[PDB]
């Protein structure tokens, strides 16, 4: 359990792994993005580049698939989405290593979550903020990665939330190459699964019931090849809800709750899956990270607890 | 000699996957290796790693590239 | 109750505190140590008592210990803790606020007097100590009751009356603004942003204001019914709201005396003025209930602790727990932990259960280690690698042994010829049959009549014996007995002898073994040959049944079950022995009307149970894909499903699940940077997708690039050192000046053409040049090709 200091001057808001697992990018509240790499010799994380990205606190970053190159998204509270591509011929830890590409200003609200699409849908992207409007950005031109065109625009909430009331938004894509395109969208106390219809426009396909309070994290379990899909929900209650989605509007799909654990006694902040969807890591308000696995049954039981 | 990409009329991801190495699935832009029988790219490092251990094209088209790259 | 945090007084790391009891009677000075959580850090140094009923307090940052204390009667007792003067206004009334500036200006907030001004400011060095009344240097706010005031700078002061917010400077008698509002109580200044302050009202409606928004007038933020009431009724208020002293855009509020909510703010600029909004709310429960007021503690490494004073005046120290913000996983089963408080990031590498042991026992890192070791590329090699490993992987070795047998059968030309394929089929497909019946029967007899150097279904039982690998000769049976004995598994040799019926040979094999226990088992087995004519229900058969029940070895278990009673049905349902042996002893010794029922029962068991050894019965068929799908549902092993389903799916049947498994395993191999294993997997897929004709049914990548010459604009090679369509000269290598040749791969045989500058060198020449250089070697190119 060796710790490493990211060197930020403020809070760290989102940390994401890349596809290969040897790189992490750490956004923060001091408007900086620091990209760390794993040295194969020293076996320790070290900084690759640090640069000032936005004009407000950055709350969500996401790596793109390496078949599209080294692209890092960044959503922040200044209503901007900044896309960064790595220049191979540039000095380490200089600030000019990652070159700015686009600034999607189509959102009239402070954003919360940005999530790249899987590697079977294109170089798409998703955004959600305190405006109730879902925005999808496709990079339709492979020649230049700067003509990011908005293609879908679905409204999730009827009205934007109040200035003082707190609210959270999170996104999770479905990484199944052999299923219609789905998007798990969380807005306050609502979690909706969209689906790409035959007309090219997303429609409300299935709504996850429950969720008496704010939803802090949605993670779609990786489609390893099973006949059922899983969504992990970290609510503002103690509940780590796991939904069993079975698909059979191209195709109808049913939502069934698989498990509901009150084993944290507080707000569940982040819930996240493994590569194969076997280990579920849930972090809650008790200061402890609980791992979950399924043994001899479909219902998920608890495992090692890390404090 | 100028290297010319095949202008394939594509719609989705294969437009992006046309200019990708067949060993690492990364975009190739400098120091490539081109076969003649099969029209597939490789990086120079990817080619020098793969042909120390392999015998066919890494995309699995069935082309014996050590004997058919001319 | 008022706990006021004072800095710039201690040369050490300790932070001084000033406390007022909730009955508003005493003033107590503290020195709190941040590095120890226990209550012994709260050191009570001094106490000055009998101060009437205190209504306000302030401190002077310029000189240490100058602590002004107000009262309800009107006396502004200013003294030192670390002289003692008692001043008052010229008219005796209640003092409601107090502020001491850095330069020395001391303000005072009085009640509403028609013939007096409320906001009275003087300097300490310019006041006569022989008079009880004061000499106001600057006076404002006549006929008003000033309830809150604070010194923004060395000159200006921000005072709030019962109805107005005033920003009054001493350089000019005109205030900057006067905003009419009710939320004018307890102006608190943010220690990071000087242009932001927060008040509240009688209804508890707290509001964060911006001075530049009011100067020009809405509040920056509002919070309906956030804090306690009694502002316009009680002059003794518990401070149930404190600005954060550890990071910007944060504050903490106290609700119902038991829970503390830390509200973190977000800011966006519409383009200096930042429109605030609440991002996250963090709830912390106090150690003890009934708390009136609290205060922050600045800790090392951006930590937070809360010193709190109860309703009874007891002061304790409540730490803030380090709540994890993000717990992401990894492809390498590594856990990364981020906190809501500090900067550092926790990492749990893979190198109630232990964390590392659970991450090492997960199937992700098992699949990664197997893929690194080369699992599934050669079935005989993976049988060799699984057998030379002890963990206890039992069904995997048997199913890969069957896959090796079937691949050897296909590679020998057996059961791929004729008008029908019948490749990688199972026992169920052969047994159930399913264009003419006589034509398929005679070509299947021809399939039998290929290695020729009292049952009706003899043209199917022999095919099942060929498929399962149980058509071996008796001399080769003796050779197999010698092989199994040389491997050390004497019990498996005895089980195979019992299976093939030569019980005296089982006695001979188990006799003269390396163990005495095996010799005792051999004696028990030998006690059957002169005994099988007995009717039964005797003590020897009872002892044999007891030994079958108690013993741990499954081979000797089924040996005792067959010896005690001469029936095969106790052997065909034992799960601990391999299914290939059970199918051998089912095809060898069973009626067809019973063998069909056994096959149906075992197939219906292995389809739903997900057993990988059911592939002998079902084959690599759509029902085999159902078996592998149930296995993936039960185990989440897509690696084995991919390496099994690539043998027969795109050659015979197009199904979406196999494509999903193949794409998932390729993405996993790319995720672990096992590009070599992905390329070997792809070429193995292309090798195993070839039909009997030879047509490749796999999906390959389309053609990407081709070489032109810009003299006839055609391809230089057809799917010499000159172009084959216009005769123009090919470009030469920049090192050895040798041209391009057009007509086990050595490095010095192909050009490494850059796709940016279109300059080509031999690969050995390019490696030798670009190792010590980073520019294109051609005269006039600036392109870093490596
Ligand atoms: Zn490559
Ligand atoms: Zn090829
Ligand atoms: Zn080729
Ligand atoms: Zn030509
Ligand atoms: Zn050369
Ligand atoms: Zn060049
Ligand atoms: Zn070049």
């Amino acid at each position: 359990m060796q710790p490493f200091d990211s060197g930020h001057d403020d809070l760290v808001h989102d940390v994401v792994y890349d596809f290969y697992g040897r790189h992490v990018a750490t956004c923060s509240s001091d408007q900086h993005i620091k990209v760390f790499k794993l040295d194969k010799d020293t076996s320790n994380w070290e900084l690759s580049d640090s640069w000032r990205a936005h004009d407000s606190s950055i709350v969500a970053i996401d790596w793109a698939s390496p078949e599209y190159g080294r692209i890092i998204a960044s959503a922040s509270y200044d209503k901007t989405v900044k896309l960064w591509e790595e220049d191979p011929d540039q000095e380490e830890c200089s600030g000019r290593r990652w070159n700015k590409l686009c600034t999607l200003n189509d959102s009239k609200g402070s954003l919360y979550s940005v999530k790249f699409a899987p590697a079977h849908l294109g170089l798409k992207l998703a955004c959600l903020g305190n405006d109730g409007i879902l925005r999808l950005y496709d990079a339709l031109e492979p020649s230049d990665l700067r003509s990011w065109t908005l293609t879908s625009e679905m409204k999730v909430l009827s009205i934007p939330p109040a200035n003082h009331l707190q609210s959270d938004f999170c996104l999770s894509w479905c990484p199944s190459r052999f299923s219609p395109e789905k998007l798990a969208v969380s807005a306050l106390e609502q979690a909706i699964i969209y689906q790409r219809g035959k007309d090219g426009k997303l429609h409300v396909a299935a709504k996850l019931p429950g969720h008496k309070s704010l939803i802090r994290s949605i993670s779609w379990a990786p489609s390893i090849g099973r006949w059922y899909q899983l969504i992990a929900t970290g609510c503002k209650d103690g509940r780590i809800r796991i939904f069993k989605i079975t698909e059979k509007l191209q195709s109808n799909l049913q939502v069934e709750l698989l498990s509901e654990h009150d084993d944290h006694n507080g707000e569940v902040w982040s819930v996240s899956w493994n590569l194969t969807g076997t280990i579920l890591s849930s972090a809650g308000d008790d200061g402890k990270v609980r791992l979950w696995k399924a043994t001899y049954s479909n219902e998920f039981k608890c495992m090692s607890v890390i404090t | 000699v100028l290297t010319h990409w095949i202008e394939n009329n594509e719609f989705g991801e294969e437009k992006f996957l046309a200019r990708n190495c067949n060993y690492c699935d990364l975009r190739v832009t400098r120091s490539s290796f081109i076969c003649g029988n099969c029209q597939h790219v490789l990086h120079s490092s990817c080619a020098r790693i793969w042909w120390e251990i392999g015998d066919e094209c890494p995309s699995g088209c069935g082309c014996n590239c050590p004997e058919m790259f001319d | 109750g008022l706990i006021k945090k004072v800095t710039h007084w201690s040369y050490d790391n300790l932070i001084d505190y000033l406390s007022v009891n909730p009955t508003r009677d005493e003033v107590t000075h503290y020195k709190v140590d941040p590095e120890n959580e226990s209550d012994e850090s709260i050191i009570k140094l001094h106490t000055v008592k009998d101060f009437g009923s205190i209504t306000c307090l302030d401190y002077s940052e310029s000189e240490i210990g100058m602590i002004g204390v107000g009262e309800k009667n009107g006396y502004l007792r200013i003294f030192n803790i670390s002289y003692d003067i008692r001043v008052r206004a010229k008219k005796q009334r209640c003092i409601n606020s107090l502020g001491i500036n850095t330069n020395g200006l001391i303000a005072m907030g009085l009640d509403r007097n028609k013939h007096d001004s409320s906001l009275q400011i003087w300097d300490m060095n310019y006041h006569d100590d022989s008079h009880e009344t004061i000499n106001p240097m600057f006076s404002y706010c006549t006929n008003e009751s000033i309830v809150s005031l604070k010194f923004l700078n060395d000159t200006s002061v921000l005072a709030a009356s019962t109805k107005f917010l005033k920003e009054i400077d001493v350089r000019s008698p005109n205030p900057i603004y006067q905003h009419p509002t009710r939320l004018t109580y307890d102006i608190k200044l943010n220690p990071f942003n000087d242009w932001q302050f927060s008040t509240y009202g009688d209804d508890g409606t707290l509001a964060i204001w911006d001075r530049r928004k009011l100067s020009d007038a809405s509040p920056l933020l509002t919070f309906e019914k956030l804090v306690g009431s009694g502002a316009a009724s009680r002059k003794y208020m518990n401070s149930c709201f404190r600005w954060s002293c550890v990071r910007n855009n944060e504050f903490a509020t106290l609700h119902r005396g038991d829970t503390i909510k830390r509200w973190r703010l977000g800011y966006y600029c519409d383009s200096n003025i930042e429109n605030l909004f609440v991002s996250s709310v963090h709830d912390t429960n106090t150690m003890y209930d009934r708390v009136a007021t609290f205060d922050y503690i600045p800790r090392s490494n951006n930590g937070t602790s809360l010193i709190c004073m109860r309703q009874s005046g007891t002061i304790y120290r409540m730490p803030i727990s380090e709540v994890c913000s993000k717990a992401i996983l990894n492809n390498r089963n590594s856990l990364l932990l981020s906190n809501f408080e500090n900067t550092e990031i926790d990492e749990i590498r893979v190198n109630f259960w232990k964390p590392e042991k659970l991450l090492e026992k997960d199937i992700s890192v098992i699949m990664r280690t197997r893929a690194s070791l080369g699992y599934g590329l050669d079935p005989m090699n993976t049988v060799e690698m699984i057998d030379s490993s002890k963990q206890n992987n039992a069904y995997i070795r048997n199913t890969w042994r069957w896959i090796a047998i079937a691949k050897a059968s296909v590679d020998d030309g057996t059961m791929v010829s004729g008008d029908l394929d019948l490749g990688y089929e199972g026992v169920i497909g052969i047994w159930n049959g399913i264009l003419s019946d006589k034509q398929l029967n005679k070509e299947m007899e021809k399939i039998i009549k290929l290695r020729r150097k009292g049952s009706p279904k003899y043209v199917q039982r022999r095919l099942c014996l060929i498929i399962s690998g149980w058509d071996l000769s008796r001399s080769d049976y003796e050779d197999k007995y010698n092989i199994i004995m040389k491997n050390g598994h004497y019990e498996k040799a005895a089980a195979w002898a019992v299976f093939f019926g030569d019980i005296p040979k089982a006695v001979e094999i188990l006799g003269s073994a390396k163990k005495e226990r095996l010799r005792l088992i051999a004696t028990a087995i030998a006690g059957y040959l002169a005994y099988k004519d007995l009717p039964g229900n005797n003590a020897w058969r009872q002892q044999c049944r007891k030994m079958s029940s108690e013993l741990d070895d499954p081979y000797l278990r089924v040996i005792f079950a067959f010896i005690a009673d001469n029936d095969w049905w106790d052997i065909l349902y034992e799960p601990a022995i391999s299914l290939r042996e059970r199918l051998g002893v089912a095809l060898r010794f069973l009626n067809d009307t019973d063998l069909t029922t056994f096959l149906d029962r075992t197939s219906s068991t292995v389809i739903e149970n997900g057993e990988l050894e059911g592939l002998i019965l079902t084959g690599i068929t759509p029902n085999g894909i159902d078996l592998l799908q149930s296995y993936v549902n039960k185990t989440s092993d897509v690696q084995s499903a991919a390496l099994i389903s690539i043998f027969g799916s795109p050659r015979y049947f197009r199904d979406q699940r196999v494509d999903e498994w193949i794409q998932t395993y390729r993405d996993m191999l790319k995720s672990w940077e096992l590009f070599s294993m992905r390329a070997r997997f792809d070429v193995l897929r292309s090798k195993l997708s070839r039909t009997k004709t030879g047509v490749l049914t796999a999906d390959i990548k389309p053609r990407q690039i081709y070489i032109q010459c810009q003299n006839c604009k055609q391809n230089i090679n057809t799917p010499k050192y000159c172009c084959p369509h216009c005769g123009s000269s090919f470009p030469r290598c920049a090192i050895c000046l040798m041209p391009l040749g057009t007509s086990k791969l050595k490095l010095n045989e192909w050009f490494s053409f850059c796709l940016s500058c279109n300059h080509g060198m031999h690969a050995g020449h390019a490696e030798e040049w670009f190792d010590r250089h980073n520019v294109c070697p051609t005269p006039g190119c600036t392109c870093q090709c490596n």
